[PDB]
């Protein structure tokens, strides 16, 4: 058969990745310009919302040290590609969870309904990959919105996952934190309530 | 119109199979017996017809939807597709290819094939594109299956597809068969067999290509075509 | 020494041609636009012409499935190589042989002397390509006219050909079809009366 | 009634393949995580049914008559035949072979069966015959498609049909399915390489068998099957 | 070492096994006979049972395409090997999970006591193969009955799993459906509660 | 009478000799030089003579014997013997096997042979026999020497004896020559070498059998013969 | 692909044939019983008639050393595969050509129809077998006769040569012979009038 040149092989980012990819949260200086977690300045057009979660291995342990990378329609349902940090709003950031800070954080706007290749709609979501010591290819998954029901059991995405149990795993659970909007998304990587995690 | 401005590499007629061929039967009485007579490339053999401006309908690169008669047509789905290039590795944009072949069975939609399986509503068996302008060409079909024929008293083709090709001159006009690869019908056909060097053989056969495939849908084939090397004149009537 | 990509080898075109390349000859529906046999409409510049011929293998009986393409210049002389079915004239065109009674055609106007590489004119001619079942490369050869004998004695491709027996068959001739001007032009594949086939 | 008096060889498990092979997703959560336990042959095992005495209708091995709705299926017409024997050579007789399988374009006539290549109105996908007194068997049919399934993102199935062989005792008694010579998808399917042994891998291909054929008619296949040897009881319970 | 002809190797049923093997379910035609699930005519001797389950696989999700095999004495302790539709009983049957609920059923006699091969009596059971997709080799297990407890803790079948905890996975609960004797036995492929399998 | 139940395997006439090889100069104006007509098989092809009744001499096997003229004819005296079997190796029994052959010298008992090295009165060189129920066929003879012929200057025959079998129908009956095992002719000789592939020539070499030999007596060489597969028919008219 | 034992490959029968296969034809002593040819006694049912050929080498010289062998229907359109010479009538039997007698002859009736393996019948026809020098593997042809011209028209076996010409080298002509009916078959192995040769 047809053999292409094959794909560079991935590896673990390893315990450190944070002095490359997160460099505030490695406690370390800053450049001039970071990507980081503040995806919607004030401005940006939509329902402004704060995202949390925490990262649990096998054994129920919390991960302290992962690094995660999101990306995400703007509220009318578009990705913008170009980054800038002058923008009222970038479709991708990056989060991060330390020995200090557990908890991941993410300032966003809730995403627009983006058509799948064949123009079916797909629920409100934001595109994850996490990245880890002891994760040696990183793992894709999506938050969905528990306010976005009706849209979540139409999904074409999440009706691929051939059980409904394993489909409430996506879903990010909404609470208010400091008074604003949030929702809480915790991963597990494995056993009990392990998350979907895809391939594409 | 038309310039001569190019020449040719000459064919190797032991790479191309032989006019005489006595297995392949019909080959027998269709074969000249004199030498071919060499003449010199001239501006009638280095131009030949571009057809950048021929009208293509909007299907006739597709045979799963080219003979609709209310639904698809029963068999392998595939894409077929390649690019064509020289023998310097140049490739030929805007170049024609036609293709065609039989049904899933076996069976060909031409009124003197009897075979005994069936036709299929839903298929005709014939493609033509362009190459586009790095020089590549996509069809959808079905795979064809092998059919008998009457050479000797067991032959049957391997699955094929008729490939016409234009190229830029009447000098580098040809048609071809593909064959798909790991058919164990292959090493045992005439017409494959007339082609004496096994290098050659292995020019025929596309090979599975999952890179160019839709998940869900429809697998694909390779197939690249070589066109005679083209090169400018040089050190001419002096 | 150098060897390039070798060239993709010639099959036979099969007993099935026509389906891909003579749609109307299989039986079949045509496309809204065919490469065949009608070179030129009436207002196109020359003398407008009918070519006609059988095609013989070894043993004296009709190639009934025989097809051809043809290569020529206009009327001045010109090849005319941006085909399209709305041109006065086309240089190329196709024909096959009609399954009953074995005789292919062309509509076409006389071309003009176009001259070799080395400035000497040729006689007027058609480039034809034959194929066939049982053809497993195809064969090239030339129509020349039977009322240009003086070109015919001096052109430098006929002359190539060692016997002038052998020239004679690639003389078409002349008669009248339905009262209009034709020329005949038979093929012999093999053995007696075996037509000039070319390698270049 | 049945009675206790053979044994049959036991199996290699590392031949097989093992339940857990995680490229085929499935076979994660349906897998034993615990060993098997291992038990001595009582008659409970060494017996088993025999079908000498079912009805078979008379296409029931047919397949391009057994879905007659007013035509022949499309696509490449086959013979499937060979031979059960045991592991010591021995023929195994008046066993019942069952096969199933999709049509030419990869469908499955299956209610959960949602690929978007079309259903033959002419084809059904299944057989079913006896071995002869001598062990063998043959069914006709049509060459299925490869077909798409959800496993990674772009698996294909290589061309298959399934089949089960009851044999002479619930100990023998065999799913499994069978390939086709060449198929370029084989090597690349993790339903295939569920089986560790390369060489175990290829006693799943079936043959082209020219020998077999009818002359512009149909091809032939040859799927020969080995059960566990039988041998008779020897020093027990002494 | 004296090496044999190597058996042809296992596969999967895969997920359209009822096409082949039970065509009701693939909701296809039958065939005049077909082998299925009434192993007793009313007319066979002794006590007349529905046997029924569901199988689950190790994440406690039913299997909804599992095909199964059955094989057991009549009541009087015999094997009826000769398979016949018009049999007042036979040892051999059929069925499958329905895909909605899940759930199989057989209609049988309770099987009588036949003793292994060293004479020693094995508690009543009925042989069971468990084949579905994600299953690359049939697994192979015993249903027995909760009111034979005096025969099953001398069955010598039973006394070679190791531990009592898991024989109890292969007794079947007495029940009642619709008011009939009934025995349920659900087959939980991995996990907590797993169904012991046996090799031979 | 005689009924079409009955297949053969399609002869490879590629394995065979063709017709045209001219270096056996005899076969230049003895070709057919149009393509054979393949035609199916019928119950014209599909049957042939059975001759469990034709009447056999004493000695018709015997070439020691069978042309006594007061002595025993000159040469090595050998047993000659094998099995006849169709290509799926089953026996071929009651089976016509004739012989003829040159004496010790090369020396035919013909008219037209005038070679120098003269007659035996007390051999012909023939010799025929019906194969038993399990497919052997033996004759006693002796060896035949090798002969000039007039094809190339300096041509000589291998030793060689000329075999013809009928076999089960006119589609299996076949005429071929025996050499023997390590004659330095056989790589020389151009009728030899009208087969093309030289595993089928190893297919026509006697092999010295010590096991069959009478001590004291007469040596043996062993000469199994294959004839075309027969199969039952499956699938026609359907 | 599934490969067989290979068939024993022919041999030319060589210029001796006759010693071997046609005694009486050598001018040798024969044996008791022979097979020749004399297939009907007079005693057979059918019309009586005398067979006779000639066969010519691509020189169009005679061959004057060839052994033919036939097999044939009866009257009734039966083939009788009993050999016996006591029979009236036998389906098989041997002639040759040889420097003294280059006409080979049969005595034997004119067969009946015989279908083909589809059902359709055949026109009355001999099948033939030539073996000679020069001959690397017998040649296989039929001979038909000129006064069963509707069947001949109708029959598949000659409708699959492609060639009406060719047909007519199949069919033998009606004479008479010291006032016997007879049919004359010549065979010319190659070049003009080349007899058409069958594979099965
Ligand atoms: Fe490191
Ligand atoms: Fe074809
Ligand atoms: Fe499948
Ligand atoms: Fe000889």
């Amino acid at each position: 058969p047809i053999e292409l040149l094959p794909e560079t092989p991935s590896q673990t980012a390893g315990p450190y990745v944070h002095i490359g990819l997160a460099l505030e949260a490695a406690g370390n200086p800053t450049r001039d310009q970071e990507i980081w977690n503040r995806l919607a300045k004030p401005d940006a057009p939509g329902e402004h919302i704060l995202l949390l979660g925490q990262v649990y291995d096998g054994n129920g342990h919390l991960v302290r040290d992962s690094f995660l990378e999101v990306w995400q329609a703007d509220a009318n349902g578009e990705y913008q590609d170009a980054y800038n940090l002058e923008n009222a709003f970038n479709s991708f950031g990056r989060t991060a969870t330390t020995f200090d800070a557990g908890e991941w954080t993410l300032h966003t706007v809730k995403p627009g309904v983006v058509n799948n290749a064949a123009g079916v709609p797909m629920a409100p979501h934001i595109n994850i990959s996490l990245f880890a010591r002891g994760i040696n290819i990183h793992l894709h998954t999506r938050l969905y919105f528990d306010d976005e029901a009706q849209a979540n059991a139409k999904c074409p995405v999440l009706n691929l996952i051939e059980q409904p149990q394993r489909r409430e795993t996506l879903i990010a659970k909404r609470c208010e934190v400091d008074g604003k909007t949030a929702y809480r998304f915790d991963i597990r990587i494995q056993g009990e309530g392990e998350t979907v995690f895809f391939d594409f | 119109p038309a310039q001569d401005n190019s020449r040719f590499v000459i064919r190797d007629r032991n790479w191309h199979p032989k006019a005489l061929t006595p297995d392949y039967k019909t080959s027998i009485a269709r074969s000249p017996r004199q030498a071919l007579v060499s003449i010199p490339q001239s501006i009638s053999e280095t131009t030949g017809p571009n057809f950048s401006h021929l009208g293509f309908g909007a299907h006739d690169h597709d045979l799963l939807l080219n003979f609709n008669n209310g639904g698809l047509p029963i068999g392998e789905r595939i894409i077929v597709a390649g690019r064509v290039v020289d023998q310097y590795g140049k490739p030929v944009p805007n170049t024609l290819v036609e293709m065609w072949q039989a049904n899933a069975g076996g069976r060909y939609r031409h009124k003197n094939d009897r075979y005994l399986a069936p036709l299929d509503p839903n298929f005709g068996g014939v493609g033509r594109c362009l190459t586009d302008s790095d020089g590549y060409y996509s069809f959808r079909t079905i795979k064809p299956g092998p059919h008998p024929w009457r050479n000797g008293p067991n032959d049957w083709r391997p699955a094929h597809i008729y490939f016409g090709i234009s190229g830029p001159s009447i000098a580098t006009k040809l048609i071809t068969q593909l064959y798909f690869e790991g058919d164990p019908l292959i090493p045992m056909c005439p017409i494959v067999k007339s082609i004496a060097n096994p290098e050659a053989v292995q020019q025929l056969i596309a090979k599975l290509d999952m890179n160019n495939a839709n998940p869900m849908d429809c697998l694909a084939y390779r197939f690249d075509i070589v066109l005679r090397g083209q090169r400018k004149t040089h050190f001419e009537n002096c």
